[PDB]
């Protein structure tokens, strides 16, 4: 119970900071976010999961 | 990038045998256990064919030396400990061994590896190689057999392959017992010495050391003489190997592999030899003379026929080594 | 995967199909009974090892088999038939030996076949318990005959194991049989049978022993009367102990009535004049009934007989009446201490066992003694406690509670140092036993302070080295006191830490902490195993032959101790035996101990150095799958706090350059690290270089730095103040009640006199020059001894 | 040391253990005391050398034969055969660098200045 929407975003955009290359860590975060996305949705919801990835 | 779980989905979507050749060359570059099977749970969940995709990654790095057999010298060669590569090859084993329906393959290519360490004398990673197989490798493959509702007798391959494993199994013991009785040998109690002048308690605890020496002497020879018939069984069960001899297959209904046919009968004339000279140095040191001058009946026997294995310059030198044991007799 | 019939069946005719000869198929017939005797196929299984058999008849492993199928059918003289064909081919098997002399037994005890092989059997495995308890079956059937071999026997073994339960056990049914009392007594009353008072079955054997002896000489006024009603309330009172520990409720309401009945029955004898060693029993006695009898409440609460707020305030009376019995006086008899010195050492246990429960039951109510005494110290209180003991069983006037005086209850509170002696009594009784260690160091863990660890340690271990030289030995003889503090420190946090986890659902009336009797293991079976292997090693009470296997046990989880490479530790656990060594070191006058406490102190905040650099990187912690300490999720270190113990690290690293008598140095790291800590350590640092300055004829030279030296230390005990005003939250992190401080500031500034209050020289502008080079905290290497004779410690501890 | 070390063992009534131990310490007190007298008579320059007045040395050497009685002065045990086991580690005198306070408490420092 309660309230994610300001401090998360905060910690993670400062271990981003931190990282040698923060673009190139962004795209690597996504690989296992993609490949869920296309795990949990059947192969008749493809426009579900193409809006999924445009979300990630 | 070490992106392990994602690797085996994305494999699946490729044609079957390019799947198997690229998962098995991803998987030949994992050493740790525990992501060993996290990647045959991926492999398995994704719908792959873990069993051909494992027994790859072992025909790979079985395949990765392509060592000329060494044509040895004479020399007996220290046992060459075993290496890196050595190791990689017995760590190979342990893909096939976490499924229990590929006891089978298992077994085949542990046997195939076996024979290469034989040839090379590696006696240590031949036997390391055999404990990675479980006890139960055999029973497992004839349970499996009878589960598949085959009123047939089992594929002469697995049966050859469970035939030269138990012959490996021969073997090794043998080379253990005779290292065994070996070190034993070489280690006698050794005869107290009475120094030329000894006083009267010198002389007392000389006798004390004396029959200490008799009773340590007298266990020793009992040892000897147990481990001499133990090395002595576990040779002949070797040169005498029931259904067609050491290393020979019974079932001819196979595939030929040239390859391993080849190995068997070079192996054949590396062992058989060595274990017959093996037993005469037993026998011969132990002084069963007359049970010396009976390997030259084993040898030339039509039963097992030995004397085809040895060369001309082996048999010579056999000759030369039991004629050694007649002298003995005829000072007897 | 079970291999089925069929599966196996099919594997075998497939196998001797292949088989190109009949003794080639019989060959294979050993493997195929092992697979038949894996599916349970006995009968298939005896085929095919006797057809193996048939073709290899000195196989003395097929034999063995084939014995252990008839065995397994009930058909024991086929298989003591098999095994000793067995036996016969290889000797070496002595587990054969002893496996044929049990079955013979078994089958008929009259075969003069028994005998043989039980005698055989006593030369392969002499002070066998079996091989015992195959003697007792033969000698037993042999009437008067087998009876004095029998007793030849006991003695024999009891000589081998004098602690064997059972052996002696026996001993005291062999003399009852023949109607020997007396010697029955003698043998209860033997000193050396205090060890079995753990026992049970001993216990109530010494009892019914006792109360037989007692009824067969009523009407004789003997002195062995008096002592043997003694020894019986003795043994009473530790059924009641181990019935209230390893039994159920039922059964300890029945074990204590007994006890109640039996004290009634001496109240009689003992007029409240007679200073006779029955008299000094019987009032340590009623301490320990009415110990046991608040312990018995507290586990009917447990079993939820009865809601835990119903039993709190009456079984704290009951440890109210149990804490203030009186001390045993000890006159000392010179000649005899083994009696006396005994009663003292359980009076020490209860008193603390009951005091510390008090303190627990109270949950920090401070009239909560006063309002018990009101309520529950009067005749209707002793009904209600009768009630909930027996419930109807025993009347007012049938039971000892019910005609005891608890109206004279004095109201006292425990006091903390006097539990502390009473503790360091106790430990004498308990030997060293780490569920009562555990136990002490939880109760004084939730009154948040320090257990006394290093007295109690000195105690038990007084042979071993406070410390050692050689941290980085694994080896068992190089164990020293800090090694097993830091044991015990772990093995109460983590103790500590299981109880918040299952308490988080309790009721609030249950007590934090339960009675020992009735209490769960606090440590884990390997923090056991350790902890028995080091005590059997230095008290030099291990089993003959064992030593090899306990050294082993040692030295593994010793390294783990030392946090040696790999060690496994969870951060949180190396923080408290930083903190626990720092606050024990710091408390000790003696320059030595102070020293050795802060080097292993700094040695532990070495090693959790590189472990908060990972936490920091956000890597995880590397968790044994067996950990000696186990691994707490809801203590693992945030981000946040890793500065604030880098900040404690290089105060402790300071302290430690302080005691080692380089104070220039420790002023640089105290000055790096800015902290209330740091400013406190070196006001002290200061008013001290101002004391050893305070001599009666200073030169001028020397009145100028002792001025700078009490200015430096108004400075820094000034900054502590404004700290402090601006977060008053401070006071919880310095080391001194924010009071003395302010004592130490007020008496600085009256021996730096009015003149001086206007001119402040700017307390930090002109220390800005020196560079980066890293102070490695070098630990000296063992150069060897080249006295240079020429600087006397200028360091007294005055 | 030794004669402190006897001092701190001195309570008016020792278990047989501390009373060999008290006896050990006196003998080695009386040993270097011999020593210094021995070396004195040898080379009086040494009463230079040394921090205390030589009659000081003598009213000490004279007290432990007091304490250790008349009973044992025919019994030398060789002061100095059975220590020649630890070669050469340099023994670094570490002065402690400065680490975080680490409060164990379990060693009351014994040393009080009587």
């Amino acid at each position: 119970l309660d309230s994610p929407s300001f401090t998360e975003d905060i910690t993670l955009s400062a271990v981003m900071l931190q990282e040698e290359d923060p673009g190139e860590a962004a795209t690597m975060s996504m690989y296992p976010d993609f490949l869920k996305s296309f795990l949990e949705h059947p192969s008749s919801a493809v426009f579900e999961l193409i809006e999924q990835y445009e979300a990630t | 990038e070490k992106q392990i779980e994602l690797i085996a989905f994305y494999v699946s979507h490729l044609p079957q045998e390019l799947a198997i050749s690229q998962y098995a060359v991803f998987l030949e570059n994992i050493t740790d256990p525990d992501q060993r099977q996290r990647c045959l749970e991926l492999a398995k969940e994704a719908g792959l064919d873990v069993a051909s995709i494992t027994k790859t990654v072992v025909e790979n790095t079985r395949k990765k030396d392509a060592g000329e057999f060494a044509h040895h010298d004479f020399a007996p060669a220290l046992d060459s400990g075993t290496s890196e590569e050595d190791r990689a090859k017995i760590d190979v084993i342990d893909w096939l061994v976490f499924d229990p329906a590929q006891r089978a393959e298992a077994l085949k290519q542990s046997n195939a590896i076996m024979r290469k360490f034989l040839a090379s004398k590696k006696h240590e990673a031949a036997k390391e190689v055999f404990a990675k197989i479980p006890q139960d490798s055999i029973a497992e493959i004839y349970s499996q057999w009878e589960e598949q509702a085959m009123d047939s007798a089992l594929p002469a391959e697995d049966d050859n392959a469970i035939r030269e494993h138990l012959c490996i199994r021969a073997y090794l013991e043998s080379h253990e017992a005779f290292n065994e009785w070996f070190k034993h040998i070489n280690s006698p109690p050794q005869k107290p010495t009475l120094v030329g002048q000894a006083s009267f308690t010198e002389k007392v605890a000389h006798e004390h050391k004396e029959k200490k020496y008799e009773m340590d002497f007298g266990i020793w020879k009992g040892h000897l003489d147990a481990l001499t018939s133990d090395v002595k069984e576990k040779i002949y069960n070797v040169l005498l190997f029931v259904d067609g001899g050491w290393m020979v297959d019974v079932r001819e209904d196979t595939e030929e592999d040239p390859e391993r046919s080849h190995q068997m009968v070079l192996l054949r004339r590396l062992c058989l030899p060595m274990m017959c000279f093996l037993l005469h140095t037993v026998l011969h040191n132990t002084k069963q003379y007359k049970d010396c001058l009976r390997l030259a009946d084993i040898v030339s026997s039509e039963n097992q026929k030995l004397y085809t294995v040895f060369s001309k310059t082996e048999m010579r030198n056999l000759l030369q080594k039991l004629r050694e044991s007649s002298l003995m007799l005829l000072d007897l | 995967m079970r291999r089925s019939k069929a599966e196996i069946q099919r594997y075998v005719e497939n196998a001797q199909n292949s088989a190109s000869s009949p003794r080639e198929k019989s060959m294979k017939g050993f493997l195929f009974a092992r697979l038949y005797y894996e599916a349970k196929e006995y009968e298939l299984a005896k085929r095919s090892v006797s057809s193996y058999i048939s073709v290899q008849e000195r196989d003395p492993k097929a034999h063995r088999f084939l014995g252990q199928l008839f065995e397994i059918e009930g058909n024991v003289e086929k298989a003591v038939g098999c095994y000793k064909r067995s036996l016969e081919l290889n000797p070496t098997q002595k587990d054969l030996t002893l496996r044929i002399a049990e079955l013979i037994c078994t089958l008929n005890i009259k075969d003069g076949r028994a005998e043989y092989w039980v005698e055989r059997a006593s030369k392969l495995f002499p002070g066998s318990p079996e091989i015992y308890r195959l003697k007792e079956q033969l000698l037993s059937s042999q009437g008067e005959a087998g009876w004095n071999q029998l007793f030849d026997l006991i003695q024999a073994e009891l000589f081998a194991r004098p602690n064997d339960v059972y052996v002696n056990l026996k001993l005291v049914d062999l003399f009852l049989s023949n109607q020997r009392l007396e010697e029955a007594v003698l043998h209860c009353l033997k000193p050396e049978r205090r060890a079995l008072r753990t026992d049970i079955e001993w216990c109530s054997c010494v009892v019914r022993v006792f109360k037989e002896y007692l009824a067969s000489k009523q009407g004789q006024k003997n002195t062995n009367m008096r002592m043997i009603t003694k020894e019986l309330l003795l043994a009473q009172c530790d059924v009641v102990f181990l019935t209230l520990s390893k039994k159920d409720v039922q059964k300890s309401k029945e074990a204590l009535e007994r006890f109640d009945q039996a004290l009634l029955s001496v109240k009689q004898s003992v007029s409240g004049t007679d200073a006779s060693d029955l008299s000094v029993t019987f009032y340590e006695m009623r301490g320990h009934y009415y110990m046991h009898a608040g312990t018995l409440l507290l586990k009917m609460a447990q079993s939820c007989e009865v809601q835990w707020k119903a039993l709190i305030e009456p079984a704290a009376l009951c440890y109210l009446l149990a804490y203030q019995v009186p001390k045993p006086k000890s006159k000392p008899v010179k000649g005899d201490d083994n009696g006396q010195g005994f009663l003292e050492e359980l009076a020490f246990d209860r008193q603390s066992k009951s005091g510390h429960l008090l303190l627990t039951l109270s949950h920090g109510k401070q009239n909560f003694i006063s309002e018990i005494i009101e309520t529950f110290a009067n005749q209707c209180g002793q009904s209600i406690l009768l009630k909930f003991l027996f419930e109807d069983n025993l009347s007012m006037q049938d039971s000892f509670m019910g005609s005891d005086d608890i109206s004279y209850v004095e109201n006292r509170v425990p006091d903390l140092s006097e539990l502390s002696q009473h503790d360091n009594g106790s430990l004498r009784i308990h030997n060293g036993d780490l569920q009562h260690l555990t136990w002490l160091g939880l109760q004084w863990h939730f009154l948040s302070t320090l257990p006394p660890l290093r007295k109690w340690l000195k105690q038990i271990f007084p042979r071993v080295p406070q410390e050692t030289s050689r941290l980085e030995s694994n080896i068992p003889e190089s164990i020293c006191l800090l090694d097993l503090e830091v044991f015990l420190l772990a093995v109460v946090q983590t103790s500590y830490l299981q109880l918040q986890d299952n308490n988080t659902t309790a009721d609030p009336n249950r007590p934090r902490c339960l009675p020992l009797p009735i209490c769960k293991q606090l440590f884990t079976d390997r923090q056991r195993s350790w902890w028995d292997a080091v005590y059997s090693l230095i008290t030099k009470k291990a089993l003959p032959g064992t030593s090899a296997k306990l050294r082993s046990v040692i030295q593994h989880d010793l390294t783990t101790l030392r946090a040696q490479e790999k060690h496994g530790l969870q951060p949180a656990v190396l923080v408290n035996w930083a903190r626990g060594l720092h606050k024990t070191g710091y408390s000790l006058n003696s320059f030595y101990d102070q020293k050795e406490y802060m080097g292993r102190c700094v040695h532990y905040w070495k090693k959790l150095l590189p472990l908060l650099d990972l936490v920091k990187q956000k890597k995880s912690i590397p968790e044994p799958v067996d950990p000696l300490f186990k691994h707490f999720h809801n203590k693992d270190i945030k981000v946040s706090e890793v500065k604030d113990l880098e900040d404690e690290a290089c105060i402790a690293f300071a302290t430690l350059d302080l005691v080692d008598g380089k104070t220039e140095d420790a002023i640089i790291a105290f000055e790096s690290v800015k902290n209330v800590v740091a400013y406190w350590n070196l006001a002290l640092i200061y008013q001290r270089k101002a004391e050893e300055i305070e001599n009666d004829c200073l030169p001028a030279e020397e009145q100028e730095e002792f001025q700078e030296c009490l200015l430096k230390c108004k400075g820094f005990l000034k900054m502590i103040c404004d700290e402090y005003s601006a977060y008053p939250s401070i006071a919880t992190s310095l080391p001194v009640p924010v009071e003395t401080v302010f004592e130490m500031l007020d008496s600085v500034k009256q021996s730096l006199g009015e003149a001086m209050d206007d001119h402040s020289p700017a307390f930090m502008e002109n220390h800005s020059v020196l560079t980066t080079s890293a102070i490695k905290h070098s630990t000296p290497s063992p150069t060897k001894l080249t006295i240079s004779p020429s600087k006397s410690a200028r360091f007294s501890p005055k």
